[PDB]
């Protein structure tokens, strides 16, 4: 075969989770196979075939959001975790039951050792609920699920050949032209 | 809530000297009798708390 039309090995994203920015992009090299020297030509063929087998961006995202979407952890509550919210909150603060006196005597009042507005239980649960008031991500920066649905690993074939887009190792684009800065 | 926690009996450690000689040989030590956790409870009605 010629080896100018084999198919590239992908480029898989690296994440840096503790900033959330994507950290770049590497040659897969993690996950290849040795092929030229003892394969020979009849695992060239093979070799060629498993490199352009590799699933197109689009198949990896779904089959990413697939496998998150099973996990247990959403970032949001379940039914199963939103019960138990919800089952403290019915039992949490005074009881909704307790039969206790309400006493206005000005002189002579009771002791009420205890243990005459109420909160509803709506009003209760949406004090726990409620979430903050950002309601608005940040620009490039991105949970590991987000970065993993987006930033897809992909064959790359003659990627330093256009005009002007190269690369994203770890840079910032300010100038028109490709600048790999943050020096 | 349980919360416990241990306290040093080195008597360098604890003690503090104008000096700075060892303690441990100049004969100092200390015996912990009752150690208590004090506590301030906001009494915020129960409706608020």
């Amino acid at each position: 075969m010629n080896l100018l039309n084999a198919a590239p090995t992908p480029y898989v994203w690296k994440y840096n989770p503790v900033t959330g920015k994507c950290a770049g992009a590497q040659q897969n090299y993690g996950a290849t196979i040795d092929w030229v020297l003892p394969g020979g030509n009849s695992f060239a063929y093979a070799a060629d075939e498993i490199r352009r087998r590799f699933p197109e961006p689009a198949v990896t995202r779904a089959i990413t959001a697939r496998f998150e979407a099973e996990s247990d952890q959403q970032p949001y509550a379940g039914p199963h975790e939103t019960n138990i919210i919800t089952a403290d909150v019915v039992r949490s603060g005074p009881p909704p039951s307790a039969v206790y006196p309400f006493d206005p005597s000005g002189v002579q009042r009771v002791q009420l050792s205890g243990g005459p507005e109420m909160t509803p239980d709506a009003f209760k649960y949406y004090l726990r609920v409620q979430g903050p008031s950002q309601e608005v991500d940040e620009p490039g920066v991105m949970s590991q699920r987000q970065f993993m649905t987006t930033f897809l690993p992909a064959m790359v074939p003659h990627p330093f050949d256009s005009e002007s887009p190269d690369a994203f190792p770890a840079y910032f684009s300010s100038v028109y032209k490709g600048t790999n800065a943050f020096e | 809530y349980t919360y416990e926690w241990v306290l040093r009996k080195d008597p360098n450690m604890i003690l503090q000297s104008s000096l700075g000689n060892d303690l441990r040989a100049d004969g100092a030590s200390i015996i912990y009798n009752e150690v208590n956790l004090m506590a301030n409870f906001m009494p915020m009605d129960h409706n608020t708390s």
